[PDB]
RNA sequence: GAAGAUGAUCAGAUACCGUCGUAGUCUUAACCAUAAACUAUGCCGACUAGGGAUCGGGUGGUGUUUUUUUAAUGACCCACUCGGCACCUUACGAGAAAUCAAAGUCUUUGGGUUCUGGGGGGAGUAUGGUCGCAAGGCUGAAACUUAAAGGAAUUGACGGAA
C-alpha cells in the first residue's frame, strides 16, 4: 500500500465522515 | 543512502533548472540531469560516399554533416546502452570514454 | 611519578617527540628515532656517538617530519642555511 | 610548516596578503602630487580617488574614477605622497 | 552551539523546553493524563475482585498451539468486563 | 630461543633485552609471541567470549568461531586478542598469540596522594571502538573495579585495583567494549601529565647497541 | 659542527648544475617550498643546491651511523634509479631493493624478502610509496630523493633533487655513496675526488 | 556573531596544539584573554606570548610549547560558590593532582588552587590541563 | 593444451638454480642427469621436467630469464653492468646556466664558469 | 492533455499503447499555502589541509595580441588577493557505516541562538479552535495493539539488469 494512496483513501474517509456529521447536525 | 554526491544531476546552486524531453519516449527530465549526446553524422554513409561522389556534379563537393544534440532520460539511455551501469568505485569517474 | 618516599613507580618514563613534545607511546609504530653521526676533525663518523632525534608518528603522518628535522638539526648545527624561522 | 615566526613575517608575504589580513592592517593606497601640463600648481590626489578631481585654478580633469585606482588622465605628471 | 540555549538568564526557556519535551515519555504522559484512573480497568490499583461470567478458552497466538483457559470477569468496583487467565495446569476446574 | 626470525627476537631470546619496558620505551614492534613469553612469563590468559559467526554459502551457512582472549599479568600489562577459526581450540590457541603480541603498558597512579604503590589510574581516560565509548576514572582505595564483568576482568588483568567506569554505546557488543577499554588503558601513556614534563636524554635503541647479536647469519 | 670541508665545493657545484639537479617541478608542494630558490619564467622552479648538499650531507651522516651497513635499504622502483641503487649497494653495505618492492617486506616476517632495515632510502616517494607506507608500520626512518612536488608523507630526510632526469638521480645517489664512504673512512681524504666517476650510476640504453 | 573572544582564543590554542604548532595567532585579545594566558604561562602550559598592538583590539601570538592537553571555556560564566569548586574540578579535570579550573574572582582571574588559598570564589572561566 | 604445471616449472627452475655447471641444451643429456641429481618418481614427469629445463636453458642462451637465480648469472650481469663511458657526461664539453641559476650560484657564494641565456616564458 | 469517448491486446479482461478530447495548460483581478518546497544537512561567528579549475571585482608584470622607429583601451597569459558556485586527494579528526573540510575542533563532553524527535502502528486519525468559496491548511490526542519496525554494510541467492 503506497502511502500516497492510503492518504487519499483516508482523505475520502474524511469527506464521508464530515458529510455524515453535517447530515446529523 | 546517497548513491551519488551530485545526486543524479548537475545542480549546485540553482533549485530549478528547466525540463527537457527525452528523444525516445518524451519523458520530462531536467536539462542538467538528462543525458546529452551530440550525434554528428555524415549525411550519406560510410559506404555510399563513393557512389554519391561518382554520381555527383560539383567535384569534391563537401560531404556535409548532420548535427543533432540528443537528450535522453536515464531509463532510455540505459536501455539504449548509452551510459551502461558501472561499479561503485568506477561510477565516480567523469571521463568521457 | 613517585610515591611519598621518593621511589619512582613507572612500569618506564616514555620518550618525547623532539618536534611536538608529545609522548611517543609503545604502539606508536610510525614514530622513528634518527641518530646522526658525530663528525670529528677531518670528517670521520665516530661510531657509537650520535645526535639523537625522536619524531612521533603524528609529525611524519602530517608530513612535517622533514621540516621539523631541518629545524632541530639546524638548532644543533648539523645544518647551516636550510631552515628559516620566518617563512 | 608547524613552526614559524608570526611576529616577523617576511615582507614578500605581507605584501602578498590582503590589507586586512596582515599583522597590522593598514592601507595599500597612497597620495599623489599631480601637476597638469598647463598649470604650474600641484594637487594632492588620492590613488583610489572616486572623483573627477580638478585643480582650483584648472578646468581640467586630473583623474577619472574607476573600480579601483583612479586613472590619471591626459598626460599629467605625478609623484608619490 | 549544540542546540539548547546556554546563557545564565536562559533558565525559563530550558525549563519550559524540558516541560514540553517531557510529554513524549510513556510514563509521564500516562501519569499526568491520569489514564490509570480514566481507563485501564483496575483504577490505578494492583488487584481487584470480580465475578466470573463465563469460562473462555482462548486460542493461543501463532506459532504456539494451545487453548489458554481464561475466564470473563466482571469487576465489582467498576462493572468492567475483563478476561483473566487461570494460571496453572488444571485450575479451571477450580473456579466455576 | 626457538630459532628466532625478527632481530628483536634474536636479542630477547639471547638475553640482551631482559625487560619488556625496554621494548615499550623504544616502541619496538613485537612479531613473535615467544618474546612476550620470555619477558613476561607470568602472563595469565582468560577467554572472555566464544561466538559463532556465519557466512552464507551457495548451499548452507558456514560458521567459524571467534574468541576474545585477554592476557596479562596483574602488574601493569594486558593484551586483547580476537581470532576466528574453524575450531574453538584453534581460536583460543591463536587468540592467545594475538593477545600476547598486543601487550601494551598501562599507567597506574593515584586517585590522589602519593602514599605508596599505585592503585588507580593517573588520569580519566577514554576509548572508542564502534559505538562503544568506555571512560575510566581514577577511584579511591577500596573502590574496586566498578565495571561490567568483562571490562572488570580486563582491568583486573591490567593490575588496576581501583577504577570507575562510564560507558556509552551498545556495550552488549563485547568485542567493541573490550577494544574500547583496551584503547582507554592504552591512552594512559597517551596523556602527558606534569610529572612527565621533564626533558629526558633520549636513549639508544637495543637494536643499535646490540646490533651484532641481532641479524644473525 | 661540520668544520670547513663539508661546504659545497665548486667541483660538486659543477656536478650538481651539469646534471640539472636544480630543475624543480612546476608545481611545488607546501612542505618543499623551503628548498625553492626563485622560480624562473616558464614556471620551472629552481632547487637550492646548497640546501640539497646540506641535506645530502645530513643524510650521509644518518647513513654512516647504523652500525652494521647491510640494513640501509636502498629502494628504486624506477628505471632511472635501478643502477644507482645497485651501485650504491655495491659501494656501501646497503641492501638494495631494485625493481619491485614485494609488499610485506618490512611487515610479514615469514616471507623470503623479509628485511628489517634501520633506515630506508627511496629514489621516489611517489613510485616507492609502498616502501614508505610499509616503513611507517615498523619504525623505520626514511630518506627520500624528493622533488618539489613529491610528498613528504613519512619522509624524514628529504634530499631535494630533480626526479625527472636520470643524471640527477644517478648523481645524487653517487654523491650520497661518496659522502657515506668519506664519513666511514673508506675514502681516505675528503679533498681529492672519488676515483669512481659518476657515470656508472646513470641509467643507460642499451 | 562573535560572542566570546576567550572561547575563540582558547579554541585557536587547542586547534594549533592538536596539530602540533608551536605558536598561534589570536584575535581580538581581551584582558580576560591576557590574564587567562598569564595563569596558563605561570603554570607552564604555554611559553612566551606577545601582544601585537594594532590600534583596534590587539592580536596575540602565543608560543605553545608542548605541554597542553585541553584549554577550554566554560560558557556561561557560572556563579561558583566556594563549596562547589570541587564539583567543577571533579567534572572538568582529568585528575586531582594536576589541571586547573580558572575562576574570575573579585581578587582577580585565578585558578582554583589559589582561589582556595585566598578563600575566594566567583564566576568560572574555563580550565587548563 | 601443452601448458606445464608448477610442479614441472618449479622443479625445472630449482634444477637450473643449482645445476647450471651441468645440464646443457640437449634434452637427452638433461634427461639422463635428472635421474642422478634428482629423484623424480616417474619417467613421464622426469621427461617433462628435463624438457622444460631444456626449454629454459635454450631461453637463457638468448637473454636471461626472470626468476632463475644461479650464481653465474649474478657475475655475468655485474660484469655487464660495470660499463663506464669514457665520453664522460656531466663534464664540461663546451656550463649553460639560466639567470636564476646564476643568482643561485651568487647567493651560494661560489665562483662557477657560467653561460647565461635569457629564458622565454 | 486529468475526466470522458473510442481502437487493439490480456487468463482475469495489463489502467500500459493508438486516435480524439472537456477541465486545465497561457493571461488579468482575487483566493489557496502545499511539494522528495532536498543539500533529506536551520542561522551567525572562530579555528583546523593540501591542490587545481572557474565566476565577479581589485592590484602588479618594462608578458602576448593590435610589430608602427620607446605599438591607448578591450581580449588573453602569469602571480597575488577578496567574495562565490562547486570539485579532486588525504583522514589529522568525526561517524553504526555509507561517507563528511564539515557531518571536524564531542565522555579531554559548554562560542550564541531558534525549531524539532523520543520503539512500531493506531494516526496526521477523532475532536475542539482557527483560516479557506470549497478542496483542504495550521494546531492535534486517546483507547487499543505490538517485539520489533528501522538505518548502514557483508556474504549468498535471485533479476523479464549489464
Ligand atoms: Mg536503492
Ligand atoms: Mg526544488
Ligand atoms: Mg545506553
Ligand atoms: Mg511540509
Ligand atoms: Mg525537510
Ligand atoms: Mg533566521
Ligand atoms: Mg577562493
Ligand atoms: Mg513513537
Ligand atoms: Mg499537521
Ligand atoms: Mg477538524
Ligand atoms: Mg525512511
Ligand atoms: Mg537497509
Amino acid at each position: 500500500m503506497r502511502a500516497k494512496w492510503r492518504k487519499k483513501r483516508t482523505r475520502r474517509l474524511k469527506r464521508k465522515r464530515r458529510k455524515v456529521r453535517a447530515r446529523s447536525k | 543512502p546517497k548513491k551519488r554526491a551530485s545526486n543524479g544531476r548537475n545542480k549546485k546552486g540553482r533549485g530549478h533548472v528547466k525540463p527537457v524531453r527525452c528523444v525516445n519516449c518524451s519523458k520530462s527530465i531536467p536539462k542538467d540531469k538528462a543525458i546529452k549526446r551530440m550525434a554528428i553524422r555524415n549525411i550519406v554513409e560510410a559506404a555510399a560516399v563513393r557512389d554519391l561522389s561518382e554520381a555527383s556534379v560539383y567535384p569534391e563537393y563537401a560531404l556535409p554533416k548532420t548535427y543533432n544534440k540528443l537528450h535522453y532520460c536515464v531509463s532510455c539511455a540505459i536501455h539504449a546502452r548509452i551510459v551502461r551501469v558501472r561499479s561503485r568505485e568506477d561510477r565516480k569517474n567523469r571521463a568521457p570514454p | 611519578m613517585e610515591n611519598d618516599k621518593g621511589q619512582l613507580v613507572e612500569l618506564y618514563v616514555p620518550r618525547k617527540c623532539s618536534a611536538t613534545n608529545r609522548i611517543i607511546k609503545a604502539d606508536d609504530h610510525a614514530s622513528v628515532q634518527i641518530n646522526v653521526a658525530k663528525v670529528d676533525e677531518e670528517g670521520r663518523a665516530i661510531p657509537g656517538e650520535y645526535v639523537t632525534y625522536a619524531l612521533s608518528g603524528y609529525v611524519r603522518s602530517r608530513g612535517e617530519s622533514d621540516d621539523s628535522l631541518n629545524r632541530l638539526a639546524q638548532n644543533d648545527g648539523l645544518l647551516k642555511n636550510v631552515w628559516s624561522y620566518s617563512r | 610548516v608547524l613552526v614559524q615566526d608570526l611576529l616577523h613575517p617576511t615582507a614578500a608575504s605581507e605584501a602578498r596578503k590582503h590589507k586586512l589580513k596582515t599583522l597590522v592592517q593598514g592601507p595599500r593606497s597612497y597620495f599623489l602630487d599631480v601637476k597638469c601640463p598647463g598649470c604650474l600648481n600641484i594637487t594632492t590626489v588620492f590613488s583610489h580617488a572616486q572623483t573627477a578631481v580638478t585643480c582650483e585654478s584648472c578646468s581640467t580633469i586630473l583623474c577619472t574614477p574607476t573600480g579601483g585606482k583612479a586613472k590619471l588622465s591626459e598626460g599629467t605628471s605625478f609623484r608619490r605622497k | 552551539g549544540k542546540g539548547k540555549p546556554r546563557g545564565l538568564n536562559s533558565a525559563r526557556k530550558l525549563r519550559v523546553h524540558r516541560r514540553n519535551n517531557r510529554w513524549a515519555e510513556n510514563n509521564y504522559k500516562k501519569r499526568l493524563l491520569g489514564t490509570a484512573f480514566k481507563s485501564s480497568p483496575f483504577g490505578g490499583s494492583s488487584h481487584a475482585k470480580g465475578i466470573v461470567l463465563e469460562k473462555l478458552g482462548i486460542e493461543s497466538k501463532q506459532p504456539n498451539s494451545a487453548i489458554r483457559k481464561c475466564v470473563r470477569v466482571q469487576l465489582i468496583k467498576n462493572g468492567k468486563k475483563v478476561t483473566a487467565f487461570v494460571p496453572n495446569d488444571g485450575c479451571l476446574n477450580f473456579v466455576d | 630461543g626457538w630459532v628466532p626470525v625478527t632481530k628483536l627476537g634474536r636479542l630477547v631470546k639471547a638475553g640482551k633485552i631482559t625487560t619488556i619496558e625496554e621494548i615499550f620505551l623504544h616502541s619496538l614492534p613485537v612479531k613473535e609471541f615467544q618474546i612476550i613469553d620470555t619477558l613476561l612469563p607470568g602472563l595469565q590468559d582468560e577467554v572472555m567470549n566464544i561466538k559463532p559467526v556465519q557466512k552464507q554459502t551457495r548451499a548452507g551457512q558456514r560458521t567459524r568461531f571467534k574468541a576474545v582472549v585477554v592476557v596479562g599479568d596483574s602488574n601493569g600489562h594486558v593484551g586483547l586478542g580476537i581470532k576466528t577459526a574453524k575450531e574453538v581450540a584453534g581460536a583460543i590457541r591463536a587468540g592467545i598469540i594475538i593477545a600476547k603480541l598486543s601487550v601494551i603498558p598501562i599507567r597506574r597512579g593515584y586517585w590522589g596522594t602519593n602514599l605508596g604503590q599505585p592503585h588507580s589510574l593517573a588520569t580519566k581516560t577514554t576509548g572508542k571502538c564502534g559505538s562503544v565509548t568506555v571512560r575510566l576514572i581514577p577511584a579511591p582505595r577500596g573502590s574496586g573495579i566498578v565495571a561490567s564483568p568483562a571490562v572488570k576482568k580486563l582491568l583486573q588483568l591490567a593490575g588496576v585495583e581501583d577504577v570507575y567506569t562510564q560507558s556509552n554505546g551498545k556495550t552488549r557488543t563485547l568485542e567493541n567494549t573490550l577494544k574500547a577499554a583496551f584503547v582507554a588503558i592504552g591512552n594512559t601513556y597517551g596523556f602527558l601529565t606534569p610529572n612527565l614534563w621533564a626533558e629526558q636524554p633520549l636513549p639508544v635503541s637495543p637494536l643499535d647497541i646490540y646490533s651484532d647479536e641481532a641479524s644473525a647469519q | 659542527s661540520l668544520p670547513a670541508t663539508f661546504d659545497l665545493t665548486p667541483e660538486d657545484a659543477q656536478l650538481l648544475l651539469a646534471a640539472n639537479t636544480h630543475l624543480g617541478a612546476r608545481n611545488v608542494q607546501v612542505h618543499q617550498e623551503p628548498y625553492v630558490f626563485n622560480a624562473r619564467p616558464d614556471g620551472v622552479h629552481v632547487i637550492n643546491v646548497g640546501k640539497t648538499w646540506e641535506k645530502l650531507v645530513l643524510a650521509a651522516r644518518i647513513i654512516a651511523a647504523i652500525p652494521n651497513p647491510e640494513d640501509v635499504v636502498a629502494i628504486s622502483s624506477r628505471t632511472f634509479g635501478q643502477r644507482a641503487v645497485l651501485k650504491f649497494a655495491a659501494h656501501t653495505g646497503a641492501t638494495p631493493i631494485a625493481g619491485r618492492f614485494t609488499p610485506g617486506s618490512f611487515t610479514n616476517y615469514i616471507t623470503r624478502s623479509f628485511k628489517e632495515p634501520r633506515l630506508v632510502i627511496v629514489t621516489d616517494p611517489r613510485s616507492d610509496a609502498q616502501a614508505i607506507k610499509e616503513a611507517s608500520y615498523v619504525n623505520i626512518p626514511v630518506i627520500a630523493l624528493t622533488d618539489l612536488d613529491s610528498p613528504s608523507e613519512f619522509v624524514d630526510v628529504a634530499i631535494p633533487c630533480n626526479n625527472r632526469g636520470k643524471h640527477s638521480i644517478g648523481l645524487i645517489w653517487y654523491l650520497l655513496a661518496r659522502e657515506v664512504l668519506r664519513l666511514r673512512g673508506a675514502l681516505v681524504d675528503r679533498t681529492q675526488p672519488w676515483s669512481i666517476m659518476p657515470d656508472l650510476y646513470f641509467y643507460r640504453d642499451p | 556573531t562573535r560572542s566570546s573572544v576567550l572561547a575563540d582564543a582558547l579554541n585557536a590554542i587547542n586547534n594549533a596544539e592538536k596539530t602540533g604548532k608551536r605558536q598561534v595567532l589570536i584575535r581580538p585579545s581581551s584582558k580576560v584573554i591576557i590574564k587567562f594566558l598569564q595563569v596558563m604561562q605561570k603554570h607552564g602550559y604555554i611559553g612566551e606570548f606577545e601582544y601585537i598592538d594594532d590600534h583596534r583590539s590587539g592580536k596575540i601570538v602565543v608560543q605553545l610549547n608542548g605541554r597542553l592537553n585541553k584549554c577550554g571555556v566554560i560558557s556561561p560564566r557560572f556563579n561558583v560558590k566556594i563549596g562547589d569548586i570541587e564539583k567543577w574540578t571533579a567534572n572538568l579535570l582529568p585528575a586531582r593532582q594536576f589541571g586547573y579550573v580558572i575562576l574570575t574572582t573579585s581578587a582577580g582571574i585565578m585558578d582554583h588552587e589559589e582561589a582556595r588559598r585566598k578563600h575566594v570564589s566567583g564566576k568560572i572561566l574555563g580550565f587548563v590541563y | 593444451g601443452r601448458v606445464r604445471t608448477k610442479t614441472v616449472k618449479r622443479a625445472s627452475k630449482a634444477l637450473i638454480e643449482r645445476y647450471y655447471p651441468k645440464l646443457t641444451l640437449d634434452f637427452q643429456t638433461n634427461k639422463r642427469l635428472c635421474d642422478e641429481i634428482a629423484t623424480i618418481q616417474s619417467k613421464r614427469l622426469r621427461n617433462k621436467i628435463a624438457g622444460y629445463t631444456t626449454h629454459l636453458m635454450k631461453r637463457i642462451q638468448k637473454g636471461p630469464v626472470r626468476g632463475i637465480s644461479f650464481k653465474l648469472q649474478e657475475e655475468e650481469r655485474e660484469r655487464k653492468d660495470q660499463y663506464v663511458p669514457e665520453v664522460s657526461a656531466l663534464d664540461l664539453s663546451r656550463l649553460n646556466v639560466d639567470n636564476q641559476t646564476s643568482d643561485l650560484v651568487k647567493s651560494l657564494g661560489l665562483k662557477l664558469p657560467l653561460s647565461v641565456i635569457n629564458v622565454s616564458a
